[PDB]
């Protein structure tokens, strides 16, 4: 399920990068930003929820008296939503005070006519950078927590492939968007936005998709048994 | 009256079992079985 | 002073055990087998100089395919479809010792190898294994011990642990 | 239903009305045996268990003494009387060598029980040792019930026949059949003069004393799960069966034709039963709820 | 192989990171005019270092 609402989001997340290209107009303008900024807090929340919960579930040889319920199946889209919530309501007290428009700047240069958009209130902006680069810093330790779990459970090694790209990524852009002005930072903006959004894809997925359609092996329930069994360290018979 | 002391008659015996049942869930139960005469001593040893 | 299900407590890191002696029950097992519906596992134990030389107060019913036969029953209850098996196949010095004299081929019709101790019990262990069908949702833990072996409470106790963690998965719909 | 009773934990095997069809008594696989009352519910008694295999439960008319047992072969008697203002054990009889399945008091001193020793027996709460020994049946005794005057009962066991023992001489008399597997309950008409079984063939039948003959089957073609309990309705009118598949059904004893059908339940219905003057019927499953229909 | 704590691995970790960085670095590069040519090439030896 989880799975299933990423791959959704991340559907989102590269069809968002089309607002940054063609003559920016008002809506355009307001709708640039958030919707990347939501599409990618919510890859994030799916990762950290998912990862929370293997980990629950494996650290429980105890008999379970309650975490039962908290590993329930409907629980986790509660727990993405309260991990958005905060970009939702950001947007919309940015939008509901100083939205964003279209501005058609005649300062820059003397002989060229740049058509730009406002940001209104800069504050409203960084405070989406800040959330983000939090949750993505978060998702290091939790990547950290899971690296002993048993095959076919571990994903240690992807969770932070993904993220060193996209803050690779989003830290080498920052002199040319202080600096450069014109056509080309929308399109620094949309080379970034889809080169993280490809590193997330590729690191996430392509790896199981080759042993899920070629190499069909390691591909039964009678290895899965052999595999979680590491763990806790008897599974002894012969087969 | 009688009533009442009812009520607090039958909420004390619900918190009782509520102890007994939480504290009798963390035991791991496990059933003996085998053949005659095969075992089933030395093991319990 | 009692008669009939027999129980010992123990513990070992933190956990606590509960083992029901309901052997001598004496009466027909399907009116209070069902009573049991709800234990983490069974264990089971086999005494491995039955192989020959003792049947079983009879004539043609040896003691070694009447274990199998009882193991074929339990393992495929109605009411122990999701309950694993620890089997324990004990007295395994009196088996090397009588490997030398008597051959494996008394018991079961075709090979078992070497006649050697390594190859015959390997062989009663895949025979005995094979006689679950169960085996997408079951599994079974086998470990040959002597009179001598010390470390039987440390198998059960991994092995409850780890049918504790393949449980909860299954819960969650992981595995 | 009209009231419903929680706080068990496990599976419940057995359930007993009171004499005064007010108060019941509940026996589930755990240590604990609980006093009920319908009228308002709120609990009485509560009290613990050394063995958790409990099979059977029986309340006495006097209102003073309970009974239990199973797997452990050994039945006890509780004071839940005035005894300082709690519960002990009174006396533990020994001397069985299966399973306890049965136990019915005939009076605050005697007592009728059956086991899967293939035999019933008589005791003597003051002393602890069986007075009288029944003998017959080849296989285990499932059901016992007495008659009104208390002074004959009928058994059923795993082998399909029921028998008609007399407290006083410790001797069958009669023996009917009918049944082709194993029968798991039995009870008796309100006049005396004819009981009904139930066993694993999904079907019912009724039986009379004085013209030693079957009467009458209750089955249909929709069933193929067994009856776990078999109660009658004052008047005789009404029988009332518990069967695994959820259920429990309403038969008319005359026509054997279906009149009702009682549908509350999750999990199998294990017993049920009918107060003193009719007015209730009560439910046993083995979830961990009880149910009151009227 | 697990010769010396899984030294095989880090080294194509630290490989893997070095082709990145430089590979993000160059749209970096032919995007930036004026003095931050030099932010945009220390950034990167101090990420690889
Ligand atoms: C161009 C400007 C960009 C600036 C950023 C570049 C800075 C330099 C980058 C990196 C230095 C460290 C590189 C870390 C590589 C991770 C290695 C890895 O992948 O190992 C995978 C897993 C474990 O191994 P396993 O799962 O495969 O097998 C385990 C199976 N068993 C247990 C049986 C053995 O390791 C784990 O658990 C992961 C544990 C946590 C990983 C630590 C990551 C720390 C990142 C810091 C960068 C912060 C951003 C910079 C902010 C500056 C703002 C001005
Ligand atoms: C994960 C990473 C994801 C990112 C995707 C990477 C692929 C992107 C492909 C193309 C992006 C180009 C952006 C177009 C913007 C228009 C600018 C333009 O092309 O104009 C032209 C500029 O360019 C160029 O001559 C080329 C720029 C030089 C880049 C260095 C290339 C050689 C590299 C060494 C690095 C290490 C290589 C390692 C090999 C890796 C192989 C495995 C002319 O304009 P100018 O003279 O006024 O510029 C002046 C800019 N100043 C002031 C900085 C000079
Ligand atoms: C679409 C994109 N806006 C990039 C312009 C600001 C910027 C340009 C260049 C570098 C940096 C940064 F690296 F300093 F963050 C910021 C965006 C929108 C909403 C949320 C975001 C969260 C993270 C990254 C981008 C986010």
């Amino acid at each position: 399920e989880l799975s299933y609402l990423l791959l959704f989001s991340l559907l989102c997340c590269f069809s968002s990068s089309l607002f940054f290209i063609g003559e920016p107009q008002d809506w355009t303008c307001r709708l640039r930003q958030p919707a990347f900024g939501i599409s990618f807090v919510l890859c994030i929340s799916c990762i950290l929820v998912k990862t929370n919960r293997v980990l629950l579930v494996f650290e429980a040889k105890i008999p379970t008296s309650f975490h039962r319920k908290w590993w329930g199946l409907n629980l986790q889209f509660l727990l993405v939503f309260l991990c958005t919530f905060m970009q939702i309501v950001i947007c919309v007290i940015w939008l509901y005070t100083a939205p964003p428009s279209s501005y058609r700047n005649q300062e820059l240069e003397d002989e060229i006519i740049f058509i730009t958009c406002h940001e209104g209130s800069l504050m409203a902006l960084g405070f989406l950078i800040g959330y983000t680069c939090l949750l993505a810093a978060i998702c290091f330790f939790f990547a950290f927590k899971s690296r002993k779990l048993p095959e076919n459970f571990n994903e240690a090694k992807f969770i932070t492939f993904s993220m060193l790209i996209f803050f690779i990524v989003w830290i080498s852009f920052i002199p040319a968007y202080a600096s450069t002005y014109g056509k080309f930072v929308s399109a620094v903006e949309v080379i970034a936005i889809l080169a993280a959004s490809f590193g997330l894809l590729a690191c996430i997925f392509f790896n199981k998709i080759y042993i899920i359609l070629f190499k069909p092996s390691r591909n039964t329930i009678e290895e899965v048994r052999c595999s979680t069994a590491a763990h806790a360290f008897k599974v002894a018979a012969r087969a | 009256a009688e009533d009442k002391a009812a009520v607090e008659r039958s909420k004390m015996i619900d918190r009782n079992l509520r102890e007994d049942g939480e504290k009798a869930a963390k035991e791991v139960k496990l059933l003996l079985l085998g053949a005659g005469e095969s075992g089933k001593s030395t093991i319990v040893k | 002073k009692t008669t009939g299900i027999v129980e010992t407590h123990f513990t070992f890191k933190d956990l606590y055990f509960k083992m029901f002696d309901v052997g001598g029950q004496r009466s027909e097992r399907k009116k209070w087998i069902h009573c049991f519906e709800g234990v983490t596992a069974i264990i089971f134990c086999v005494a491995l100089s039955d192989y020959d030389l003792v049947l079983a107060e009879d004539e043609e019913m040896n003691r070694m395919h009447e274990s199998m036969k009882l193991f074929d029953s339990i393992c495929n209850n109605k009411w122990f479809t999701e309950t694993s098996i620890i089997l324990f196949l004990n007295k395994k010095d009196l088996f090397e010792e009588k490997i030398k004299r008597s051959p494996l081929t008394i018991c079961y019709p075709e090979y078992t190898g070497s006649n050697t101790y390594e190859e015959a019990a390997a062989y009663i262990q895949c025979q005995f294994e094979d006689l679950n069908r169960r085996k997408d949702t079951k599994e079974i833990y086998t470990h040959f011990t002597c009179a001598t072996d010390t470390k039987n409470v440390q198998f059960v106790f991994d092995a409850v642990t780890d049918v504790i963690i393949k449980n909860n998965l299954k819960e969650c719909g992981l595995y | 239903t009209r009231r419903t009773l929680r706080g068990h934990l496990a599976k419940i095997y057995a359930m007993h009305w009171g004499t005064d069809s007010r108060l019941l008594v509940s026996a589930s696989q755990d240590g604990k045996l609980i006093i009920w009352d319908s009228y308002t519910t709120n609990k009485v008694h509560a009290i613990p268990l050394r063995s958790s295999w409990v099979m059977t439960c029986a309340y006495a008319p006097s209102g003073n003494y309970v009974a239990c047992g199973g797997l452990d072969n050994i039945c006890s008697i509780y004071n839940l009387k005035t005894r300082e203002g709690n519960v002990r054990v009174s006396r533990e009889l020994a001397g069985h060598t299966g399973y306890l399945s049965c136990c019915r008091f005939l009076d605050d001193n005697q007592i009728v029980t059956s086991s899967g020793d293939t035999t019933c027996a008589l005791w003597d709460i003051e002393t602890g040792q069986q007075t009288t020994t029944f003998t017959g049946h080849t296989g285990d005794v499932m059901s016992l019930s007495l008659a009104p005057d208390t002074r004959l009962f009928v058994s059923g066991a795993c082998d399909a026949s029921a028998k008609l023992w007399d407290v006083r001489e410790g001797m069958c008399r009669q023996t009917f059949t009918g049944h082709e597997s194993d029968i798991n309950a039995i009870c008796f008409f309100p006049n005396g003069n004819a009981f009904a079984t139930g066993s694993d063939d999904a079907t019912c039948r009724l039986f009379d004393l004085r013209a030693d003959q079957e009467l009458m089957t209750y089955s249909h073609d929709n069933i193929i799960c067994g009856i776990t309990s078999v109660s009658f309705s004052k008047s005789g009118r009404l029988l009332l069966a518990g069967y695994d598949d959820f259920n429990c059904n309403v038969w008319d004893a005359l026509k054997a034709d279906r009149a009702g059908v009682l549908a509350g339940h999750d999990n199998r219905v294990s017993c049920l039963g009918v107060t003193d003057d009719g007015m209730a019927v009560a439910t046993g499953s083995w979830d961990s709820f009880l149910k009151i229909w009227n």
